[PDB]
């Protein structure tokens, strides 16, 4: 598991290419959307496509993305939770490249996200992302948008009434 | 709601909730402190989201593999029995309670699922899984069905998963390592292809859970089923003349063995006079006694009561399926094993998925 962080830079940056999308986004047990909340979902919906299509080391991976506001300052961040393949020494640079190559179209200037791995105190990688999904992320009702195709989540995160 | 001056006991619905009421008269007596006992649903998932902040209970019991969760997100009370208590009670019972150092629960007794057959309709029950298929032909004939057990829950699945080589997070050196869930090797895909193939030939239906088998098998419609110590109180009540004995092998069936806790929540104004229930009613020869006598607890971790019990044929047959399987880890990972083996028994069984696409979700979904 881990966090991207998201400027307000790159909100500003955005193209038509990014704003103009017809896909499902499924307001009916959701709050409305603001134009940038709106982009954020249309993000993380498209980097979601991308990785159910995405081959090497994220082949047959589960994934959980949830974006939230950054409460303290401007922009936003991403939570991101594994798969055969993914290991410590590529997950870094793999969920990088993932989310850089969409964002790379939907940009008017050249703009790279960096992500923090959740480490323990003790130095170690995470290896809880799933009691963190349910423990922590899918408390939270202040969660802009959310997907994944983790079965059983794959209805639930974008519900309103189910996190209440 | 949590006060000063009285304790909230959470128990699960299928044990014996009345006759630890019961215990807690008895201390009501001598004290003056009412105590009630309550049976909600989920309450394995309803204790971490209220315990903090809402109403939680003074002491939760429950297997002891939740436990690590609880103490790592610091809803327990540390626990402080003294060595001459701490030798009332057998020792392996307290290790499964023993979570970075500190015993973090007090271990009540020893669970294991059996099987239970029904004498008359199955006088010679099976020794192998492989055999289930023809006696539920021959069986389907005279009006019944061989086998029906809960589908819903994967602790009753998992026997038949976990004995051709399936597992939880490898134990080595002490340690269980999550690195390495065996949840999607040959030989647990073999435990649950039989398992799926047992529904698609009709001799089990996937919807099956707990409320079903139980009637299928206290009313005779079924020759076996597969339970724990709990189930035995309705049987006795059902009249039908019955026996418990070892799980079917596949290809020994290891089925999890759990330890019922008590925990102490960390919202609790009470945890002396918790500790004082605990150790001086409820684990004492007599008030154990209360409780089995309601529902039957297995095979209690105080030694003193221990010896009584297990000159019961039952309770030999239930450690007998506790020896082939394996002790529950406690760790925190375990909610997220068993969150991933619900969903593949669940999905391979209804058919959303196959065996080899459920099992190789369930194998990233516990050590993201
Ligand atoms: O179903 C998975 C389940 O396994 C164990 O739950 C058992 C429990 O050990 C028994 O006391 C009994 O009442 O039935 C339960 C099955 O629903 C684990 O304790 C639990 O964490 C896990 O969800
Ligand atoms: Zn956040």
């Amino acid at each position: 598991r881990g966090v991207l962080q998201v400027s307000s830079n790159v909100l500003d940056c955005a193209n038509d290419n990014w704003w103009c999308s017809l896909l499902d986004l499924d307001t009916s047990d959701w709050e409305p959307l603001t134009h940038t909340n709106r982009l954020m979902a249309i993000y993380l919906s498209s980097v979601a496509s991308k990785l159910d299509l995405t081959g090497g080391p994220l082949a047959g991976c589960l994934y959980f993305f949830q974006v939230e506001c950054n409460k303290f300052e401007e922009g936003y961040h991403i939570h991101v939770v594994g798969g055969p393949g993914l290991n410590p020494r590529n997950l870094t640079v793999c969920v990088e490249g993932l989310f850089n190559n969409v964002l790379y179209h939907f940009v008017t200037e050249n703009v790279k996200l960096k992500f923090l791995p959740g480490m323990t105190t003790k130095g170690k990688y995470f290896r809880d992302g799933e009691q963190f999904i349910e423990n922590y992320l899918m408390k939270k009702i202040n969660v802009v948008w959310c997907v994944t195709n983790i079965d059983g989540y794959i209805d639930t995160c974008i519900s309103a009434t189910f996190r209440r | 709601k949590i006060e000063e001056g009285k304790l909230v006991i959470w128990i699960n619905g299928d044990k014996g909730y009345n006759g630890l009421a019961e215990v807690g008269k008895k201390f009501e007596k001598d004290t003056g402190i009412k105590v009630t006992v309550e049976h909600p649903d989920k309450l394995e998932e309803k204790f971490p989201q209220v315990a903090a902040t809402g109403d939680g209970p003074d002491i939760i019991f429950w297997a002891h593999d939740r436990f690590g969760g609880y103490a790592q997100s610091g809803l327990l009370a540390e626990i402080t029995p003294d060595k001459a208590f701490q030798d009332k009670l057998y020792p392996f019972t307290w290790d499964a309670v023993r979570y970075n150092g500190k015993l973090i629960a007090y271990p009540i007794a020893v669970e294991a699922l059996s099987l239970i057959y029904n004498k008359d309709l199955l006088p010679n029950p099976p020794k192998t899984w492989e055999e289930i298929p023809a006696l539920d032909k021959g069986l389907k004939a005279k009006g019944k069905s061989a086998l029906m057990f809960n589908l819903q829950e994967p602790y009753f699945t998992w026997p038949l998963i976990a004995a051709d080589g399936g597992y939880a997070f490898k134990y080595e050196n002490g340690k269980y390592d999550i690195k390495d869930v065996g949840v999607d090797n040959a030989g647990a895909k073999a435990g649950l292809t039989f398992l799926v193939d047992l529904i698609k030939n009709k001799h089990m239906n996937a919807d099956t859970d707990y409320s079903i088998a139980e009637a299928a098998f206290n009313k005779g419609e079924t020759a076996m089923t597969i339970n724990g110590p709990w189930a035995w109180s309705n049987i006795d009540t059902s009249k039908v003349n019955y026996g418990v004995t070892v799980l079917p092998t596949f290809k020994p069936s290891k089925p999890f063995v759990g330890v019922l806790s008590a925990g102490i929540n960390a919202a609790s104004p009470n945890k002396e006079l918790a500790k004082e229930f605990l150790e001086n009613y409820l684990l004492t020869d007599e008030g154990l006694e209360a409780v089995n006598k309601d529902k039957p607890l297995g095979a209690v971790a105080l030694k003193s009561y221990e010896e009584e019990l297990v000159k019961d044929p039952r309770i030999a047959a239930t450690m007998e399926n506790a020896q082939k399987g394996e002790i529950m880890p406690n760790i925190p990972q375990m909610s997220a094993f068993w969150y991933a083996v619900r969903t593949a028994v669940i999905n391979a069984a209804s058919g959303r998925q196959t065996v080899d696409e459920a099992l190789k979700d369930a194998q990233t979904v516990p050590h993201m």
